[PDB]
């Protein structure tokens, strides 16, 4: 539900 | 005392906010400012992310920890973090030149209200008056995105545990190296301003709510705008 969020913590 | 790991645990956010802090976009133009003013908090949004994930025990989190965390903090860090580029010569936000410069009148035109506005200038001031040390900001910054009372956090005593460490680590901080009387209750005034900050959230996403269900306020915001405030 959170793509770009999950992205940026990796 | 401070410890060899308290020390550690400063070094490591002063960096992390050296990194990540620094005073691309759509040019700053009653929504007139909200292109420019939602391009500047979505860049914001990646460094307060860039600065999390630099916390010590932060990446020991579940991913799902993490997002709600960071959701429900990312307001709040940018208005903190803010801190540093507020000046009290004018009441303004002065990131370098007159271009990057921001007084009431331009964060009054993306579609917030002196309702959020006044009682984010007076948070300012009161932080100002505080001046703290960089190193108290820094903890400061840690202790709000690492707290166990945000909503949907699973592992709560996980979060406890580092939020304690940061906390003793500041309480620690202000009585070795904060001169008194400047000391005074300083830990306490430090987090009424998170509680403070908690205040300008909630009266933040009410606006935001209101003002993104008008699709042509939603048009001029970012995606990760969008997928961290919401939809
Ligand atoms: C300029 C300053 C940072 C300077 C720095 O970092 O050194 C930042 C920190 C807090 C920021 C405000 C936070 C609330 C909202 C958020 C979006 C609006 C949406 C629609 C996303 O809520 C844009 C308008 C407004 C008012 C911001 C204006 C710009 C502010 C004051």
């Amino acid at each position: 539900n959170h793509p770009m969020l999950m992205n940026l913590l990796k | 005392k401070l410890s060899e790991e308290q020390q550690h645990i400063i070094a490591i956010l002063l960096d992390a906010h050296h990194k990540t802090y620094d005073p691309d976009f759509r040019p700053p133009v009653p929504l007139s400012m909200l292109p420019h003013l939602a391009d500047l908090v979505s860049y914001s949004i990646q460094k307060v992310i860039g600065f999390a994930k630099m916390i010590p025990g932060f990446r020991d989190l579940t991913s799902d920890d993490q997002i709600v965390l960071l959701k429900s903090s990312a307001i709040e860090v940018i208005m903190l973090r803010s801190n540093q580029s507020f000046t009290m010569d004018d009441m303004s936000w002065d990131c370098g030149s007159q271009d990057y410069k921001y007084d009431v009148t331009d964060v009054s035109k993306a579609g917030h209200t002196l309702e959020l506005i006044e009682p984010l200038i007076k948070f300012q001031v009161g932080l100002k008056k505080l001046n703290l040390h960089e190193e108290e900001h820094v903890l400061l910054m840690a202790i709000c995105i690492v707290s166990p009372d945000r909503p949907g956090v699973q592992d709560a005593k996980l979060v406890e545990a580092i939020q304690d460490r940061l906390s003793n680590t500041l309480q620690t901080y202000i009585r070795c190296r904060h001169p008194p009387p400047g000391s005074h209750q300083l830990y306490a005034k430090m987090i009424q301003k998170l509680a403070d900050l908690r205040s300008l959230n909630e009266e933040h996403s009410k606006q935001y709510r209101s003002l993104s269900f008008q699709p042509e306020n939603s048009m001029k915001l970012t995606p990760l705008v969008l997928e961290v405030f919401g939809n």
